[PDB]
């Protein structure tokens, strides 16, 4: 079944906000 | 049922059976027959191979080996197609005896010129390329009794389409026209009712179009997801906006993780009610809730304003359901924002999808222009 849920539980709601310029570099793997 | 069920040429055939294929897709079912009966056709389905095909088989029944002059001319917008086209073109007519060559923008003007002292039988080429050696007499079009336009949306623009109907001044009075394209509207129709004869119209997609919706892809991890689509929710002017994901129970998850986070939203997909479902489809269109969370939207509305920004939190398998999820109704305009959230298996649905639809999926940028997404 799902996986995300988990992985990011919403209550602690904290983190440096998300970078996409840098999983754009992880988009050849 | 089979391609041997047109009556084609054997080397036709030959063509088409060491290419590959082996039963037609309902594009190639569709038009190849009504083409090679000499109607003109308007199609709208999505690009691939099985199209090209489905127009170059045609084309391949048509043109007589025996008469060295041009006899089909092929335009396209970009030269990558031109390149595809004819590749195509080369494959299944293989034992055809017959001369594709491409004219671009890329290419040198001299060495066409050369080129075209030998013989050609099916030209490929860009509109200003093509209107160039056309008006120079260096490419003769008085026996080509064959037009085609792949991508045709894309050269019935403003600027181009004046090019075309230039370029159309020398071909035979009395042609053939075949009109390709992936995105339904058509600028004009002036264009139409002239240039085309009693047309055949076939359409295999859905009457949506992704005009004015800027399309960003976003390479995001299984476990990154959520954070991303709050990074999002965070940077983002939204008024309103809508998230698809490819199940039920990923979309009730997400819908109250999104609550959770503290974001007001709603939720809808197949296996809920149709009353509810239209229940919380028109609670959402008063603007109740500033999100919606959903599998399916079977209901169809017209291109409803206040939603400004679309999200694939899980990227669709077909360009079919992309273009259901993207795909605005309005003939016109209409502006909006779409963001795919990339998993690793969906890189290559991503490319297809792209190719299908025959749209921009661009890397997303650090800075969205505000002039995209709300006004």
């Amino acid at each position: 079944h799902i996986d995300w849920q988990d992985d990011d539980v919403s209550k602690i709601k904290q983190q440096e906000d998300f970078d996409f310029q840098r999983n754009l570099g992880m988009f050849n793997k | 049922n089979t391609f041997e069920d047109f009556y084609l040429k054997r080397e036709l055939l030959m063509g088409i059976f060491e290419a590959g294929f082996e039963k037609p897709s309902p594009i190639q079912e569709e038009a190849i027959p009504v083409a090679i009966t000499g109607r003109d056709i308007l199609a709208r389905a999505k690009n691939g191979t099985g199209k090209t095909a489905a127009f170059v088989i045609p084309t391949l029944e048509k043109v007589k080996p025996k008469l060295n002059k041009i006899q089909a001319l092929i335009m396209v917008p970009t030269r990558e197609l031109a390149l595809q086209t004819s590749q195509v073109v080369r494959t299944l007519g293989k034992h055809c005896g017959i001369s594709c060559m491409v004219t671009t923008g890329g290419t040198n003007l001299r060495d066409d010129i050369l080129r075209l002292n030998e013989t050609v039988h099916i030209l490929v080429g860009t509109p200003g390329r093509v209107l160039d050696l056309a008006s120079r007499k260096v490419a003769d079009l008085s026996d080509c009794s064959l037009f085609i336009m792949d991508e045709a949306d894309k050269m019935l623009s403003r600027d181009f389409k004046t090019i075309i109907e230039q370029i159309l001044s020398f071909l035979p009075p009395t042609h053939q026209s075949l009109l390709f394209s992936a995105t339904f509207p058509l600028t004009v129709d002036e264009f139409m009712d002239k240039h085309l004869h009693k047309p055949y119209e076939i359409n295999l997609m859905e009457e949506l179009t992704l005009k004015g919706i800027t399309q960003y892809y976003a390479f995001v991890e299984e476990r990154q997801k959520l954070h991303c689509l709050n990074t999002l929710f965070s940077k983002l002017q939204i008024n309103q906006a809508i998230i698809f994901c490819n199940s039920t129970n990923r979309v009730e998850l997400l819908a109250k993780k999104i609550t959770d986070l503290g974001y007001s939203c709603y939720y809808s997909h197949a296996r809920m009610k149709q009353q509810e479902r239209n229940k919380v489809f028109h609670e959402f269109r008063q603007g109740k809730v500033r999100t919606l969370v959903c599998s399916d939207l079977l209901t169809r509305g017209i291109d409803i304003q206040a939603v400004n920004v679309v999200i694939n939190f899980d990227f669709p398998k077909t360009a079919e359901t992309y273009l259901h999820r993207i795909g605005r109704s309005g003939r016109f305009g209409h502006l909006g924002l779409a963001i795919n959230l990339i998993n690793w298996n969906d890189r290559f649905n991503l490319y297809k999808i792209e190719q299908e639809l025959g749209t921009e999926i661009a890397a997303i940028p650090a800075t969205i222009d505000k002039s995209l997404y709300v006004a």
